[PDB]
């Protein structure tokens, strides 16, 4: 369920309100030619931004965004996992 | 105060690659760029939110650059900072010198400068580079050229890095490395050398890994660079700062090359037995067990000597050892020098990398000397360079890049003029 | 030396003796990590030879490890202090700005 | 009334200064937020002397920090008692010495010292009737020594009639930090011998020496350093601060100290000092204080003086005392050793008492020793200075900025005849 | 100079260790006088 | 007051073995380094909360060294103070005494430097060894020389392991034994001996183990020496210190040789039976079947005789049993040391391992004394070294180390002296 840990992701970002626009400023800069992050880069991305999330967590979300053909958990969309984001960021 | 450092060469920009991530873990800077003052002689602080280093990566192959472009710190570097050419020199000073710097290095220095006006309190220039290679050596000395045509007055710090006597990756480094010292000579300020073998052997020895990489030794160099700019960058009780180097260390203009030592080069579990006190750490920074160029001074005579302190430290026995080695007389100074040392003291400890191999330590010495045993290094690669040039070996490839023999010759009997002052000094 | 055995009764006791009286407890084999921690320590490289990646570069190999871990608990070692032997405390020569 | 103005000048002046006007302030009582918390009545007659009355009990010193690096600047303005001190009196330039004397009195004084004395005249023509000037500072680095000594020429000839003080540190070889410690000490002393109007000598190994032997600390840091040649700074100007049965200026002390106009280079003690471990052992009585003033080890220079002779000498108390135990105990001193003092002046001690002791004290005491085994250092220094310019080490550092050789010549030369005639009255 | 500097320490050391231990000391010692005091009762004139 | 402790060979580091377990029990200290100013004359305080030992243990096979290292006490001991060669001496005086010993010595000698620099009230050293092998012999007189050279004054007390006249492990052991004691003349100040047999015998009759091994040898050696350097470690009402064992017992330069003795030596349940008091312990220390070197004192006259006391004695009673012994006329004295009696007395009992066969007892009394019979047992070992040299027997391999003839001619007429002198003293 992958689904519950970005609403406690958009939840956890809504304090120090600065680390929320931050997080998509390292989606954008940290992605590849095409918009796909490594597994390690996403988890460092988590965690210089601060947020602490289970890594069983963080490998559902890379499940749930991972790229089309690739490994289960080898990398992540980031292009689809930051608009899904900014969907939960305008609703929350 | 401010201070930018330039890398030529493909081993620059790999010692700049642990530098910069050396300073990024000492003022909490994450590889994006941005913290979650002391910073400032070394990052500026861009826009909003964003530091971005006072540095310019130059080369000529791509290929090493481009590793930077896409490693861990694709947004800790400016992008138009990392300059590359298209071609590399391939370990030919000729090439490196006439042939492709006279395209990259009017672009090069006028994005110095476009570095220099945004600085307003410039302390210096300081470089890296490898002497070996081509790029190193040609366009590093053309750079060195205009730069003290352009500014003159500021300081340049130099650290280089000359072939090992025995082990060597190279053939022609020899012509390489006596080309380039011609320009060394009378263009930077004050120049350390660094030698491979001396690392080796530090980190075989003492780090006891019994198969280092170049990431190893980049790491501990990174670890002296930091350690005698950390008097800039934090605060002690006894300060010095980059314009003392020329003028305590440097009894003659033309005399400026500085052995270079650093102690305790210790791994994780022998700082649990080892009481680190300072006593111990100066008498260590002075075996030529310890020293990162391979020469011995036994054979010389110390002209000069600065001791760079980091963490718990207090004047008193750092001024109490400092006394044990004047009186001992197993290394001796020269007669000119009746106080041939020069201390400076700071307290933020040197901080650590994760993954690498040193612990966690209270203090941390820096040597930077001034001797003879130099004068005995280019002597030893003086005598190879003229066991080559008698056959006249490889002596077409720079001919057909379009010089002569009249540089060979004169840069020769440079390096002779030099023996014989250092002979003469030494007395 | 090491007390292997748990009980600790006398030097001679894991002597091999003629008599049973003695000889029933006599330790044969003393299981423990204790013991056990080479082949720990070999079979991680003997694992991590099998199990390898092939397109990692050694420069960024290096890195990437060390810029997760110094993120996973970010501590900045703040300038420490000598505290003279007095009341009197240090008060730095210098301060940077 | 009289009128006291204080000039620090680099590293080592501004820490100093620093220690100083914290010690000073805690005698009158003022609290490091800048207001009066006293309870005597003492403490406000004689403040004028070192602060001015801002507004509401807001005393600020009378003080010009001058340097060239702001790392001392803002260690000033952190510490306690840093808050004390106008910013307009932190005249301060941006390039620093470093270490050269050369860049601190020729290429850095040209853009410097007219901003400091631009400060220093104000400083001086707002007070009436100035007593005298003091400065703190080393000889060691460039901008206290270089700048300090360019500083001192134009404050001697614009205010000539004016006292002046001059506390300087002097590098030794045994604690010797710096390599052109000679280059720099030879060409300072050279100039303080003809515009100074007296100097009265530290020095760091003496200080070591004493925190070791006397007080008995493990790890002496310069604050401990910092607080005893406090405690020799107010000790100087305590009578000029509070009345006394037999009160002593500077320029008294001057009058009863310098015979020649050239011997103006004392030596300095302090008593009593005394670890915490031995201070319940301690009886507090006028030998007391006299069997430790004038020992030996307990001089603040690297010159002892069982090597030499006492010129003249002086000793200044504080404390509620007996003259009459005060004058027989000189006496005594005076005639027990009587090859230690020089025959053709009797009675070469003055002495001074004054009411107030330093606080957490009953009874204190201040010497100052114009003696002949201050030429000891000299030549301990000439001689470094001979073996570097024999030869010429560093010495392009110095000509090629405006300084030449005869410069180094006169100050050698001036070296060898001040320490001719300190032998010759030996 | 080693020498001599790590003699203060160790004497530092000794002498306030020797404060604790003699610190500890005198209750004990100062029960006994107390004791054999008692014993001896003072005459009234 | 600090004293280092150097252990030689295969029987010196299991000896140390036992004296450092033992240490860490008196003091409290954990197998692993730390505590849950008595102790500093051993074990020096690393940073916060550590100790480490001020001991080498070296030997050339690696076999037993790297046992202690992945034994237990891993964190206990520096890293580099257990010094390892690569290959065995071999029972050879020679093959250890310059073909290895020459590249492991110097190693040893700096590290022993640095033990003493970290050291600041050096008593002095003692070595521990045994002379029948070849690390411990060859290579130890290699290092007891190069020390003497070195500080020389300094005093060595040195506690051999001879050979016993029958019982035997070896072959070669009176080559070895002869050619060490030749240089353990002149340069061990003190040299206490310690036979097996006597222990052997020991262990069988008052312990009453019936098959005991090398480990309840090695235990109650650690309980002697904790015994006689007690007195520095803890106060005592009369204590002596390292250098009076230097003054008290060595008449001349060249007789210093001691048969040192234990007492009470009394199992658990025996503990329970026996009355100890002084008079019995002090009774029980002269026979010969308490003697820790197979010899008889009644055929020969005691030199001087010291006598350690711990735990609840009183002056009082020692004095009147050393009174009861010098007017009984079993054992008799030299006529040129009437006062041949030496005490001292400090409070602490001995402590008890676990699963040691020594009981808890009150007061214990550790009696190094000089005799004659020493110069009895030289002359026995010297007769069965002539019969295997008369064949020359061996020679070949001590010849083909390096060696020749007259370092064995020298040896054997040298002893042969020390023979004539103890014969001469004992007139
Ligand atoms: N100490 C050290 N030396 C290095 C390192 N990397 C390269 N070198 C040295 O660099 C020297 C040759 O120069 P390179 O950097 O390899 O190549 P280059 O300087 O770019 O010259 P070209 O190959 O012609 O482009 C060799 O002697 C190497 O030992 C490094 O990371 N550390
Ligand atoms: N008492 C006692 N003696 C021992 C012990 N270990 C060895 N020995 C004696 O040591 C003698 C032989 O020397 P070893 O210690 O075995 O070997 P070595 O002296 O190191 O010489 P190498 O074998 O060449 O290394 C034997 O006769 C034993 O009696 C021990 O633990 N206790
Ligand atoms: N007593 C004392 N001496 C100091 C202090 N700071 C530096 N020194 C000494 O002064 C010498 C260096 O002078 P420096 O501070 O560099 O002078 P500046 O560069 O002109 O400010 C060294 O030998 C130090 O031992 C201090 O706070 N107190
Ligand atoms: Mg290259
Ligand atoms: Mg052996």
């Amino acid at each position: 369920e992958a689904y519950s840990f970005l609403d406690g992701l958009v939840l956890e970002l809504a304090s120090r309100p600065g680390s929320l626009s931050l997080l998509e400023r390292k989606l954008v800069t940290l992605e590849n030619n095409q918009s796909l992050m490594s597994a390690e880069d996403f988890k460092l991305v988590l965690r210089q931004v601060g947020s602490q999330l289970p890594e069983d967590g963080i490998a559902a979300l890379l499940t749930r965004y991972a790229p089309a053909g690739s490994r289960p958990g080898t990398r992540l969309d980031a292009a689809a996992f930051r608009n899904d984001l900014r969907a939960a960021s305008t609703a929350a | 105060r401010e201070v930018i450092s330039i890398h030529i060469g493909q081993a620059g920009i790999q010692v700049g690659n642990a530098c910069w991530e050396l300073y990024c873990l000492e003022h909490g800077i994450q590889p994006d760029g941005q913290m979650p003052d002391a910073f400032n002689t070394f990052f500026s602080e861009t826009g909003a939110g964003k530091h971005v280093p006072r540095c310019i990566f130059l080369d000529l192959e791509p290929t090493v650059v481009d590793e930077v472009r896409t490693g861990t710190y694709r947004q800790l570097f400016h992008p138009e900072q990392l300059i590359s050419g298209k071609e590399d020199a391939a370990n030919n000073f000729a090439r490196g010198h006439y042939t492709i710097g006279k395209e990259i290095v009017d672009l090069a220095l006028d994005r110095i400068r476009k570095l220099a006006d945004n600085c307003t309190g410039l302390q210096g220039f300081l470089v890296f580079n490898a002497v070996g290679g081509g790029t190193g050596s040609g366009l590093g000395s053309l750079l060195l050229e205009r730069l003290s045509v352009d500014y003159g007055k500021k300081s340049k710090l130099g650290f280089t890095v000359y072939p090992s006597p025995q082990v060597s990756t190279a053939v022609v480094e020899p012509y390489n490395s006596v080309l380039s010292t011609h320009s060394l000579l009378e263009h930077t300020d004050v120049a350390v050398m660094l030698d491979n073998e001396a690392i080796y052997d530090i980190c075989r020895r003492s780090l006891d890994i019994e198969r280092p990489t170049y990431t190893n030794l980049n790491r501990l160099i990174a670890q002296v660079i930091s350690s005698l700019t950390a008097s800039l960058r934090f605060d002690g009780a006894l300060n010095v700062d980059i314009t003392e180097f020329q003028t305590n260390l440097v009894p003659y203009p033309r005399i400026h090359f500085m052995l270079s030592s650093y102690a305790p080069i210790i791994s994780a579990e022998k700082a649990y037995h080892e009481q680190l006190s300072v006593a111990e750490i100066t008498n260590a920074a002075f075996e030529p067990a310890s020293m990162m160029v391979k020469c011995d001074p036994r054979h010389g005579k110390y002209m000069a000597c600065c001791l760079m302190y980091r963490g718990d430290v207090v004047p008193k026995d750092v001024n109490a050892s400092v006394a044990t080695i004047k009186t001992k007389r197993t290394i001796q100074f020269v007669d000119w020098c009746p106080t041939g040392f020069k201390c400076g003291i700071n307290y933020q400890p040197p901080t650590v990398v994760p993954g690498g191999d040193l612990a966690k330590v209270q203090r941390a010495v820096c040597m930077i000397s001034n001797s003879t045993a130099i004068g005995e290094i280019f002597s030893r690669l003086d005598h190879k360079f003229d066991l080559m040039y008698a056959k006249r070996a490889f002596v077409h490839w720079y001919v057909g890049e379009g010089m002569e023999e009249g540089e060979f010759s004169e840069a020769r009997e440079d390096l002779a003029a030099l023996e014989k002052d250092f002979e003469e000094v030494g007395a | 030396y090491g007390r292997a055995d748990g009980t600790d009764r006398r030097v001679q006791s894991y002597l091999w003796h003629g008599r049973k009286q003695v000889d029933y407890f006599v330790p044969h084999s003393t299981g423990g990590p204790s013991t056990l921690s080479l082949t720990a320590r070999k079979q991680q490289e003997w694992g991590t030879q099998g199990a390898t990646d092939a397109y990692l570069t050694t420069k960024m190999a290096a890195t990437q490890p060390a810029a997760l871990a110094t993120a996973e608990n970010p501590t900045r070692t703040q300038t420490l202090r000598p505290l003279g032997d007095s009341g009197l405390m240090p008060q730095p020569g210098q301060k940077p700005k | 009334m009289r009128e006291i103005v204080h000039i620090q000048g680099g590293q080592c002046g501004n820490q100093i200064g620093a220690k100083f006007w914290e010690v000073v302030s805690d005698e009158h009582g003022i609290d490091p937020t800048g207001t009066y918390h006293g309870d005597s009545d003492l403490q406000l007659e004689r403040i004028n002397v070192y602060f001015n009355e801002a507004t509401g009990g807001r005393y600020v010193p009378r003080a010009i920090l001058m340097d060239l690096e702001p790392g001392t600047m803002d260690s000033v303005r952190s510490g306690p008692y840093g808050q004390i001190f106008r910013p307009d009196n932190f005249v301060f330039g941006q390039t620093g010495a470093g270490n050269n004397w050369a860049k601190g009195h020729y290429t850095e004084g040209a853009e410097l010292i007219d901003s400091v004395l631009d400060v220093v005249r104000k400083e001086a023509e707002s007070c009436d009737c100035l007593q005298g000037f003091q400065v703190c500072h080393s000889l060691g680095g460039g901008t206290g020594s270089g700048m300090g000594t360019l500083l001192i020429s134009k404050i001697r000839e614009e205010y000539p009639d004016r006292m002046m003080l001059t506390f300087s540190v002097v590098p030794s070889p045994k604690v010797s930090d710096t390599v052109v410690e000679p280059y720099n000490a030879t060409l300072s002393v050279h100039q303080l011998v003809e515009n100074a109007d007296e100097c009265m000598v530290l020095d760091n190994e003496a200080l070591y020496d004493i925190c070791f032997r006397t007080l008995k600390l493990t790890t002496p840091t310069f604050g401990d350093l910092n607080h005893l040649i406090s405690a020799v700074m107010s000790g100087i100007t305590c009578c000029l601060r509070f009345p006394g049965q037999l009160n002593a200026d500077l320029r008294k002390l001057a009058v009863n100290l310098i015979p020649f106009p050239r011997l103006h280079f004392f030596m300095v003690g302090f008593t009593p000092l005394t670890s915490r471990g031995s201070q319940q052992y301690r009886a507090l009585t006028v030998p007391e204080l006299t069997q430790q003033m004038w020992d030996a080890k307990n001089m603040m220079c690297a010159a002892d003086p069982r090597h030499g002779r006492y010129l003249t000498a002086s000793a200044l108390f504080r404390g509620r005392m007996s003259t009459k135990e005060v004058d027989e105990q000189m006496l005594n001193v005076q005639n027990k050793n009587s090859s230690y003092f020089v025959e053709w002046i009797p009675n070469n001690v003055k002495s001074s008492v004054c009411d107030i002791p330093p606080k957490g004290l009953k009874m204190s005491a201040t010497f100052i020793g114009n003696s002949t085994a201050i030429q000891e250092m000299f030549k301990r220094v000439s001689e470094q200075f001979t073996a570097m310019f024999r030869r010429k080490a560093f010495l392009h550092w110095y000509t090629g900025e405006g300084m030449d050789e005869m410069e180094f010549t006169e100050a050698e030369s001036n070296m060898n005849d001040l320490v001719s005639e300190y032998q010759q009255y030996q | 100079i080693h020498m001599t500097d790590g003699i203060r320490r160790e004497t530092m050391k000794k002498e306030t260790l020797a404060r604790e231990r003699s610190l500890a000391a005198q209750s004990p010692y100062m029960a006994q006088v107390a004791t054999y005091r008692a014993r001896n009762p003072p005459l009234d004139h």
